RNA sequence: AACGAGACUCUGGCAUGCUAACUAGUUACGCGACCGGUCGGCGUAACUUCUUAGAGGGACAAGUGGCGUUCAGCCACCCGAGAUUGAGCAAUAACAGGUCUGUGAUGCCCUUAGAUGUCCGGGGCUGCACGCGCGCUACACUGACUGGCUCAGCGUGUCCUACGCCGGCAGGCGCGGGUAACCCGUUGAACCCCAUUCGUGAUGGGGAUCGGGGAUUGCAAUUAUU
């Protein structure tokens, strides 16, 4: 009845705990609709509306996210809940319904079950930034 | 002359703390911290110069390298040599400058008089 | 009483860079000529079975110009960890 | 007389208060770890100090 | 919304011409001796609302704001809100307005010119007095 | 299901508690409230005359969600961005006095209790009060809709 | 050319705000302030009154950008 | 006797890990109950200096590192077996520190 | 179902040209909820051919310095711009993006030939991706220049410039620069 | 065949497999609170998904399909954490490059007791009609202000600083922890996000230049140290 996952985007880490329950899904002490950009509301429910509400009716997810930036953290909760409903369907449900969940979530966004390896490079001397440099003058 | 609604008589006769209180916070910072040996010495020598002075004539020139030394009201009327670093220069203490540093009266430098530029 | 000095001979002294460069300095300090002594240390450490070596003496050799002499023998590696 | 004024000053701070522990120079000192050497002598000895260049 | 019939298009306070179709605090700011900050103090003291444009105010509100600004220390306008905290001669706390500000400037120039000090020499030759580096900059306005 | 503080939009909560503190009638308001900035990083004194009751609201909920937050942390909470002249912008803290005496007034109104871990946590009574404002506001917002 | 706008309303302009704006399809405070030569705060608060009157539909509101539509 | 603590600090991991294995194995054979390796966050000393002596360069920056590693191992046992297993097993390159209770 | 900004419908829109049918997105699949997907479309060549068109208009609206790093300013502004557009014309606001892209894009363009300092241009013809890109550029730049100080919201001013870019009027800064390009193309040939 | 390129070392991405952790947390159970949950609130067993860091796996153009003397290799697609991680080190040779001023590293020249020595007290490198250069900040509506809501990482520390109390603000006082994944520190950094006020004019955009005051550092601040 219990399954645990983690989302990753850049330095932002999410942790999703799935128990059998009424379908309550909360993030670090508040529902999906209290999150900071409200503009970014719809990216959070994307797997939800994709997966259907029926499959979330029997799943209670408590989500703990710290690290990174504001925007990154919503990608983190996205990741957490998606990876959660795929990794829970493996253990406590069959592989057919996990294949249904996965075929629905994959063709929309590949970032649902995978993370972007990419993270900030190192600024080096001789410039203000990773590549970018200081001006030079002849004459 | 008036400083904070207070004249030269009261200033001289006032205790050192009541002298301190009317100066700005900057003078208060260096005073409340105390004044040092090499300064109390110059204070004492300008006392002996002002005390030995003739009836109508101003006290003997006391030369000094202390620019950083604040002007007490007790130096009023006293001739202070201030070191500019080349030459001892001639300062005559008036009542208005009792808040200022001895130094600024001695200029640091010869004022720039420009002339035509040259090849570079 | 908390310090104890123990001297131990370096086993192959040709294959020590510090040792034979030291003897190179010392031998040039002998008033010995540049070419003969350097070819000696080179031929010695080479013979010691070390895959390769190079010797470079730079400074005043002949006169007031600035000379750098370089004798190279066998394999040599430079770049890389 | 002269014994009072030879070292007359509170040099407990400043640039001239500090010297490299090899070459006796006060220019460009590394004060971080209690290194107390100017940059050049630090760069000369880094091996034995155990500063390896990994980057 | 409103449609005020009595509105002063041109106002006069303390020798200065005030524009009242502007907002209130930022109209009062126009005069010397007042910024937005001290304006908010005086207008929060006089009980005058900040929502009104400066032309809707009755003569009683303009006269009580004037009365507040002439006499700073009576109205509980904090001693650190005063332009000149302790003046050199009388030793008093006074809030300096347009003509008085300009005059105090002129005078504090004259004192330093008669005294023969460095601040004043600086202010005399047309140099920046704060010890700025005058090599590179401090050009514009010169021949 | 009794709408504890965290299920509500927090700005509506801070709008609520700001008014509840004025309707209550018991608070200690500084003689200098109208006078000063809220920080060195700010230019213009706050427009709303309620700034002390809404800042005591914010202070109250930040100590609601975190105990152990004291004067240094109350000063650390308000981020300013200070733009200095021709020089770049840097970060600035809040006002010790006002944050600390918001907490001292809250200690005088018996909301805040002093913890053994050195900080300050809400009383049972203060927590009752906070979930009460939470209740009345969440209820008003979900019923009016 | 320099721009004069009305700080507080006039009867003339008020007839325009009152009798006209509800027919306008898309309504924006900058649109109203452009055609009626009203100032910013006055036009903004004008639409704040046309809210309380119930003559205008409010679609969305974000900070300084507001969207208003004509009633039916 | 309980809660004896051994703190190891060393310059390179190679020499270090082998000593930690000597101590955990050597103490585990005497059946002293052992809390095994706990590996603290690697502490690095980074120094950025100007390559050239006179600064006629392209403004090139030498980056020197040194890495220090700190590990802890916890034993439950008498003082004697620990002081003996420590004094008998010693390795070059590593510095050892003992705290107790 | 997939609804843009929660109230729109992507699958009902239409493309009238074959060249821009293979490139312009948000018809079949690519339609999303929100513009910001933070994906890598500059990864490989023509991988940015497939990213959502609304995101494409979105990315180009940060294009001046202070607005640079802030992306959300745009998904704000693109939000109110669409909701404005639907009120004026009364059509799917994603039809208005299609028509403005189609009409604003150049057709023929001039390539500079000569020695530096002497501009003598010869007429060549635009590639489809280049058409899309230049078009959107023109849209965002027309919006900026038009909205600098008129005290217009960029929501208001972009809905303006977009609807006008769709109708074919000379109001749009876009249609203007296009018309100049094609005319120079005529001059040379 | 050999050096240089690559390989290599250092850093980032992968591991729900392994080795484990009271100096990091998790799950579970208790007590605590306010209306079954919410809580960095307090304690015990449970373990490593998180958090560290070791071992070793993993990517080799590999798999499929196209362009190729079907040869190198080049393109597209899939399978996948990754089909381009960013730096260090750098040959045979040279420059009449920069370095007496980093060297108790020096060959000459000069200085050597009214010293080109050194210490002491002041001044000066900072000066101002002018050119040339990096760099900061802005010219506002994607903006300024005012309140409100939630985010980082690398490092620094015997100095960082917890919480009180007095202080409008800078600041005082104090009582505490940490040679540090223990204490500052759940490091509540800035945009951004949500409301508010402003309304195209030298405007609240921009803030130089100044006139007064408070506080710090220091022997010492005038030539504004901040
Ligand atoms: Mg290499
Ligand atoms: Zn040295």
């Amino acid at each position: 009845q219990s399954v645990q996952v983690f989302g990753r985007k850049k330095t932002a880490t999410a942790v999703a705990h799935c128990k059998r329950g009424n379908g309550l899904i909360k993030v670090n002490g508040r529902p999906l609709e209290m999150i900071e950009p409200r503009t970014l509301q719809y990216k959070l429910l994307e797997p939800v509306l994709l997966l259907g509400k029926e499959r979330f009716a029997g799943v209670d997810i408590r989500v703990r996210v710290k690290g990174g930036g504001h925007v990154a953290q919503i990608y983190a909760i996205r990741q957490s809940i998606s990876k959660a409903l795929v990794a829970y369907y493996q253990k406590y449900v069959d592989e057919a319904s996990k294949k249904e969940i996965k075929d629905i979530l994959i063709q929309y966004d590949r970032t649902l079950l995978v993370a972007d390896p990419r993270r900030c490079e190192s600024k080096k001397f001789g410039g203000p930034g990773a590549r970018a440099r200081y001006q030079k003058s002849y004459r | 002359f008036t400083y904070r609604g207070v004249d030269l008589d009261q200033l001289l006769d006032m205790s050192y703390e009541q002298l301190m209180q009317l100066y700005s916070a900057r003078q208060r910072r260096r005073l409340n911290r105390g004044l040092r040996r090499k300064q109390h010495s110059l204070l004492k020598r300008l006392r002996k110069a002002k005390k030995e002075a003739p009836p109508m004539e101003k006290p003997e020139v006391v030369k000094t390298h202390l620019r950083d030394m604040i002007i007490l009201p007790e130096m009023v009327g006293s001739m202070v040599g201030v070191y500019n670093g080349k030459t001892f220069n001639q300062v005559e203490i008036k009542p208005e400058m009792i808040g200022h540093y001895l130094g600024e009266f001695s200029i640091t430098y010869k004022p720039v008089k420009h002339g035509r530029p040259g090849i570079g | 009483g908390s310090v104890e000095l123990y001297a131990e001979k370096v086993a192959t002294r040709g294959l020590c860079a510090i040792a034979q460069a030291e003897s190179l300095r010392y031998k040039l300090l002998g008033g010995l000529a540049v070419r003969r002594a350097c070819y000696g240390v080179l031929r010695f450490i080479m013979e010691s079975g070390a895959k390769g070596c190079e010797v470079v003496v730079s400074g005043k050799l002949r006169g007031q110009r600035a000379k750098s002499m370089k004798f190279v023998d066998g394999l040599m590696i430079h770049s890389g960890d | 007389g002269h014994q009072q004024l030879y070292w007359s000053h509170p040099r407990k701070f400043g640039q001239g208060s500090r010297s490299c522990r090899v070459c006796s120079n006060r220019h460009g000192l590394i004060r971080k770890y209690g290194l107390n050497m100017c940059r050049q002598c630090f760069r000369q000895y880094a091996k034995d100090i155990g500063f390896i260049k990994l980057d | 919304l409103v449609i005020p019939e009595k509105f002063q298009h041109i106002l006069r306070v303390l020798n200065t011409n005030i524009d009242g179709r502007r907002k209130i605090a930022f109209a009062i700011t126009a005069i010397k001796g007042v910024g937005r900050r001290y304006a908010h103090v005086v207008l929060r003291k006089a009980d005058i609302d900040l929502t009104k444009r400066a032309g809707e105010l009755t003569e009683d509100e303009v006269e009580r704001v004037i009365t507040i600004m002439q006499n700073p220390r009576q109205y509980k306008i904090p001693d650190w809100f005063l332009n000149r905290q302790k003046d050199v001669k009388d030793g008093k706390y006074s809030q300096v307005l347009a003509n008085g500000l300009d005059n105090k400037l002129r005078e504090d120039l004259e004192r330093l010119k008669k005294i023969r000090a460095h601040r004043g020499l600086r202010h005399f030759w047309g140099l920046r007095v704060r010890g700025q580096h005058t090599k590179t900059t401090g050009r514009r306005g010169r021949t | 299901p009794g709408v504890t503080v965290k299920d509500v939009n927090q700005q509506e909560f801070v709008r609520a508690l700001a008014a509840f503190l004025k309707k209550s009638g018991k608070l200690k308001v500084p003689e200098w409230v109208d006078t000063v900035k809220l920080a060195k990083h700010k230019e213009l004194a706050p427009y709303d005359e309620n700034w002390f009751y809404t800042r005591a609201a914010s202070t109250a909920r930040h100590l609601y969600l975190r105990g152990g937050a004291g004067v240094g942390s109350m000063t650390k909470i308000y981020g300013g961005r200070q733009r200095n002249g021709v020089m770049p912008s840097h970060f600035s803290r809040g006002s010790k006095s006002v944050a600390r005496r918001v907490l001292q007034a809250l200690e005088g109104l018996k909301m805040v209790e002093k913890d053994q871990d050195g900080g300050r946590k809400l009383t049972p009574q203060g927590q009752r009060d906070l979930d009460r404002i939470a209740g009345q506001v969440a209820a008003a917002n979900k019923k009016h809709s | 050319d320099k721009l004069n706008n009305l700080v507080l309303f006039d009867k003339a302009t008020y007839d325009k705000l009152c009798k006209e704006v509800p027919n306008y399809k898309l309504i924006t405070p900058a649109v109203v302030s452009e055609r009626l030569k009203i100032r910013g705060s006055l036009a903004r608060a004008a639409l704040q009154e046309l809210l309380s009157k119930g003559l205008i539909k409010l679609v969305s509101k974000h900070r300084a950008q507001v969207i208003y539509t004509r009633n039916t | 006797i309980h809660r004896i603590r051994i703190t190891l600090t060393s310059r390179n991991v190679k020499s270090l890990e082998k000593v930690c294995a000597d101590l955990i194995r050597g103490a585990k054979e005497k059946n002293l109950k052992v809390k095994g390796p706990v590996r603290m966050p690697t502490k690095t000393l980074r120094i950025t200096t100007r390559k050239t002596p006179c600064g006629e360069g392209s403004k090139t920056w030498d980056r020197f590192q040194m890495r220090i590693h700190k590990r802890l191992i916890d034993l439950h046992s008498p003082s004697e077996i620990v002081k003996q297993i420590t004094s008998i097993s010693i390795e070059p390159g590593v510095e050892v520190e003992v705290t107790i209770a | 179902d997939i609804k843009l900004f929660g109230k729109w419908s992507t699958d009902d829109v239409q493309i009238n040209d074959i060249s821009l049918q293979d490139y312009i997105a948000v018809k079949e699949k690519y339609a999303k909820y929100l513009p910001h997907s933070a994906g890598r479309y500059a990864a490989k060549r023509f991988r940015k051919a497939q990213c959502p068109i609304v995101e494409r208009l979105t990315n180009s609206m940060m294009m001046h310095g202070r607005n640079n790093g802030k992306k959300l300013m745009t998904v704000r502004i693109v939000k109110h711009a669409f909701e404005i557009i639907h009120l004026l014309t009364g059509e799917n606001p994603l039809q208005v993006l299609v028509n403005a892209i189609i009409n604003s894009g150049p057709r023929e363009d001039s390539t500079r030939i000569g020695r530096a300092g002497t501009v003598r241009r010869q007429a060549v013809d635009v590639s489809p991706l280049r058409r899309v890109n230049q078009a959107i550029w023109l849209l965002c730049t027309g919006a900026r220049e038009a909205a600098f100080r008129n005290i217009k919201t960029i929501a208001e001013c972009l809905a303006d410039e977009l609807i006008n870019a769709a109708k074919g009027s000379s109001n749009s800064y876009a249609i203007k620069k296009k018309d100049e390009l094609e005319r120079v193309a005529k001059s040379n040939r």
